[PDB]
């Protein structure tokens, strides 16, 4: 029923992860909405359930797949698949948990995580930060395995958890940010497992505020700026779009455009 | 008593090439002529005496020849600090200068930069109104300076004053004012001082 | 090192008497002879005459023996000349040069600044010194002015900021309106100053120096 | 809902990293403005507000072109004393400031400090490039393109070699004029000529301050000649030949960069 990419970390290379990321991106969002060269998500307020979903299939190596959910409206992960088992994060409304109940259908058991998707439960329940868990394909290739054995009881919560935060970055917010497309597409290239620089959290903890200063921009300049990081985590601060246009690549519905 | 007839009375050439004065005496000299280079402003100075003796710390390429009443001075390898006014002096009996001689150097051609300034305050107290126009650094020296009050022509009152030549891009530069009354200059509004398509720059009050 | 420092600009009344000075600042003044050479603004140069200091010897152009009178001061290294009965035809400027007589190969080395004279019935006027404001002039460098109109005699000295700098300076002649005169002068600087810049206009005869 | 633009009182950078400037700190109808370094206090000469009526205000005046032609001087004015559509201006996301009457850009036609401000006719140069921000310093980054490889240029040719981050021939800085200058030198820019196909971008100075200079981080991943219309381009995707064409925009992995802040 909802539209699927399919990823494999077996012989992954840069062109097969650049390929994904931009196949999951065109079934995103229509490319439409584009504010300041910036596409932009649809709207979550009018959308029928039929377009609210996407399906995001991972197999790695030794036939282990898993199937993910991400909601179209800011393109993060809302649940799993595996087999005949699905699980979901605790939505943070009642609306959205109606949408939940529209998600695989094939499944023998509902579970409901008591958590939700951000990353300060993610991070506690892992027993990490995202700056000490390292990403790239053999992360991804692991973690795949750690969705598919949870359902027999097989992989313990902080692995699970930490296993979220490497398909969320990887998957979702390399989605949003073709910054972080291009730092795992730097990983998967030489074969290096990493974790993210400084510059990469502060962009994935912005990316409510970079969407709402890009789209709420007077020609493109900000109401008030954003403070960044580099490599050394040094900070610098962002005054107008202009260099934020290689960094961002999608961006949540905050507002329609003006007539004009 | 000894007429010294120095051609030609001007010259023009460029940089890296050689002109030739030539002198006439009324009679035999006995090679007792010398040569000077006179620059505006400065005092003259001697380069050459005794027909063809150079002076002390002038540079080879001047030189002199003659004998009798006949003299010449040469300077090769022109350069833009030569522009001056030469002269041949005879010194055989008593002394006789020569007509003198104006030397150009010969540039590439070059537009004027031409600015504009509207009478001061302060000369409007005073009664009077002038408005100023420059002319700086063009080739060749020949330029008309067209001044238009309202569009229309006005040659009466403009005073024109030409400088010497640039003694290192090689240069002129002209100032024309046109001095017109304060009231005679409140009567009109727009000011503009055309080159000669001709170059324009103007105010506007 | 052999300067002819001659007096300054000379202004006199047809009919009256004018002195010219010529110090000598490089040499023995009493061994060379010391020339005269007149030069109008249409005629060459000619020459006047010539004193031996430490002598008496005089040479006259002829032309001029009963205008000149060349007189020395052997205490001070300073000759003169004096030009009598002044007609508007002597309105000149004059030149003293050194000729070291000691072999007649020799002709004159040395010349003096030169001092203008004129000869006009004219009164001494100050000139009323007038700036030239130009904001809409690029050419990567703005082009100020001074306008320097109505003053009586020759010559004015006009400088920027108290002599810098002379990238830069264009200081125009005087014309004369019959007998008044007037002359501009302008100077380009670059674009980022206006830090300041004002120029200074000396006109010594009227003993006026405005800072404008 | 709706967006509601506010009114960011902001500085507005251009050529050779000069803030847009009211010369002389002085606000009286016809005062043209310059280019002026930016200073780190709070006058209201470089302080711009980003009116929502497309006007451009410092201390209250507006900035004000001189006409409709090129290339008049630019100048602070009374917004109600001039032409009311003299003092619109629309900020364009390539870095262009633009008098909807004229069709004319703001331009700098000197690098020097204090020039004076004019428009011109558009051709996308370095002279008609700016950037609203605070930002008084450029971007410093590496840029990294095809295999991984980082920018770099060595006094006169730019290529691509190792990212090795060590070597600061690989270090960027990205000028508000829309100049793509090395750290070394920042007299010298990142310049395209003739706008030809397979022309070897170069290392030249900014003197000229040229459309060709002037590139554009796009969303795609490409930097853009916006004048030309053309990409840089690792030519034949052989890093081997040590040579960065301009060539038309196709997407492939040999025009994608990105600048590792
Ligand atoms: C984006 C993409 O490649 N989607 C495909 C989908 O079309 C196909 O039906 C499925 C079956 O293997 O695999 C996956």
């Amino acid at each position: 029923q909802y539209p699927i990419i399919n990823f494999t970390t077996a012989g992954a290379t840069v062109q097969s992860y650049t390929n994904f990321i931009r196949a999951v991106r065109g079934r995103l969002t229509t490319g439409a909405d584009v504010r300041h060269e910036i596409p932009v998500l649809p709207n979550r307020v009018g959308l029928p359930i039929n377009q609210r979903f996407i399906l995001v299939e991972l197999s790695n190596h030794a036939e282990l797949s898993v199937t993910l959910a991400l909601d179209v409206t800011n393109a993060y992960v809302v649940g799993y698949r595996a087999g005949n088992s699905a699980y979901f994060f605790h939505p943070d409304n009642q609306e959205d948990a109606e949408a939940i109940t529209h998600l695989f259908t094939d499944v023998q058991n509902r579970y409901t995580f008591a958590f939700g998707g951000n990353y300060d439960r993610l991070e506690q329940l892992a027993g990490n930060l995202r700056e000490n868990i390292e990403l790239g394909n053999g992360p991804l290739e692991e973690a795949i395995s750690a969705l598919y054995y949870y359902s027999t009881g097989g992989t313990q919560l902080p692995t699970l958890a930490r296993s979220f935060i490497i398909c969320i970055q990887m998957i979702s917010e390399a989605a949003r940010f073709q910054y972080i497309e291009g730092e795992m597409r730097t990983r998967i290239r030489y074969n290096r497992r990493s974790a993210p620089d400084p510059s990469v959290i502060t962009l994935e903890n912005s990316w409510g505020r970079l969407s709402t200063a890009i789209q709420e921009s007077n020609q493109g300049a900000f109401a008030s700026p954003i403070q960044l990081q580099r490599r050394n985590g040094s900070k610098f601060s962002v005054y107008d779009v202009s260099i934020l246009i290689p960094i961002i690549a999608l961006m949540v519905y905050r507002c329609a455009p003006p007539p004009s | 008593d000894i007429v010294m007839t120095q051609s030609p009375s001007s010259l023009s050439a460029s940089l890296g090439g050689r002109v030739t004065i030539t002198c006439k005496a009324s009679q035999d000299i006995k090679k007792y002529i010398g040569w000077y280079q006179h620059r505006p402003g400065k005092g003259p100075r001697l380069l050459i005496h005794y027909t063809s003796t150079l002076q002390p710390g002038i540079p080879s390429r001047f030189s002199g020849g003659g004998s009798g009443r006949d003299y010449s001075f040469n300077i090769s390898n022109l350069e833009p600090e030569d522009i001056a006014t030469y002269y041949c002096l005879q010194y055989d009996h008593l002394w006789t200068f020569g007509g003198g001689t104006k030397l150009e150097i010969k540039r590439a051609d070059a537009a004027p930069t031409v600015s504009i300034f509207p009478p001061s305050s302060e000369q409007l107290t005073s009664g009077g109104a002038s408005v100023v126009c420059f002319l700086n650094n063009f080739y060749p020296k020949d330029i008309n300076v067209k001044w238009k009050i309202d569009g229309s022509e006005r040659q009466n009152g403009v005073l024109n004053s030409w400088t010497d030549q640039d003694s290192k891009d090689s240069t002129y530069s002209m100032s024309s004012t046109l001095t017109l009354t304060k009231d005679e200059y409140e009567r009109h509004n727009s000011y503009t001082c055309e080159a000669t398509s001709p170059i324009v720059k103007s105010f506007n009050r | 090192q052999v300067q002819l420092q001659q007096s300054g600009a000379e202004l006199m009344k047809p009919g009256a008497s004018v002195k010219i000075s010529c110090k000598s600042t490089g040499y023995t003044f009493s061994s060379y002879w010391i020339e005269w050479i007149k030069q109008r603004p249409g005629h060459g140069l000619e020459w006047i005459g010539e004193i031996f200091p430490g002598s008496g010897s005089i040479n006259y152009n002829e032309k001029f023996k009963g205008k000149a009178t060349f007189t020395a001061d052997t205490s001070s290294n300073t000759a003169y000349m004096q030009l009598s009965s002044l007609t508007f035809e002597d309105s000149a400027v004059y030149y003293c040069a050194r000729w070291d007589g000691n072999d007649f190969h020799n002709t004159m080395d040395y010349w003096g600044q030169g001092t203008s004279v004129t000869v006009s019935s004219a009164k001494t006027t100050p000139p009323s010194v007038y700036p030239l404001a130009p904001a809409a002039q690029t050419n990567s460098m703005v082009t100020l002015g001074c306008l320097v109109k109505g003053y009586f005699p020759e010559p004015v000295t006009v400088t920027w900021n108290s002599g810098s700098l002379s990238s830069g300076v264009h200081t125009f002649p005087a014309v004369l309106q019959s007998d008044l005169y007037t002359l501009s002068s302008s100077v380009t600087v670059p674009s980022s100053p206006r830090e300041t810049v004002t120029c200074n206009v000396a006109h010594p005869a009227s003993s006026t120096k405005v800072d404008k | 809902d709706v967006c509601m633009d506010p009114e960011p009182i902001v500085r507005i950078v251009g050529r050779n990293g000069l803030c847009v400037d009211v010369r002389d700190g002085r606000f009286h109808n016809g005062n043209a403005i310059q280019l002026w370094p930016c200073k780190s206090n709070t006058d209201a000469n470089q302080l711009w507000t980003l009116k929502r009526d497309n006007t451009i205000r410092s201390n209250g005046k507006c900035l004000t072109t001189y006409g409709y032609s090129p290339g008049v001087y630019v100048m602070i004015y009374d917004c109600n004393t001039a032409a009311t559509d003299a003092t619109r201006w629309q900020i364009w996301d390539n870095g262009t400031i633009i008098n909807p009457r004229s069709s004319l850009v703001l331009a700098a036609t000197s690098g020097n400090s204090g020039t004076t401000l004019t428009v011109q006719t558009n051709i996308y140069a370095v002279s008609q490039g700016w950037l609203p921000t605070n930002n008084t310093q450029p971007f410093v980054t590496t840029i990294v393109g095809l295999y991984g490889l980082c920018l770099q240029a060595n006094s006169g040719q730019v290529w691509i070699e190792d990212c090795s981050s060590e070597k600061a021939e690989q270090q960027w800085a990205l000028y508000a004029d829309g100049s793509i200058r090395p750290q070394q030198n920042r007299d010298n820019c990142l310049t395209s000529d003739s706008n030809i196909r397979e022309t070897v971008v170069k290392i030249l100075s900014c003197g000229p301050a040229s459309s060709g200079q002037r590139w554009m981080f796009k969303n795609d991943g490409t930097i853009l000649n916006l004048y030309s219309g053309l990409v840089l381009d690792v030519r034949a995707s052989d890093p081997s030949l040590k040579q960065i064409i301009l060539y038309p925009l196709h997407g492939d992995p040999n025009q994608i960069w990105l600048p590792l802040f």
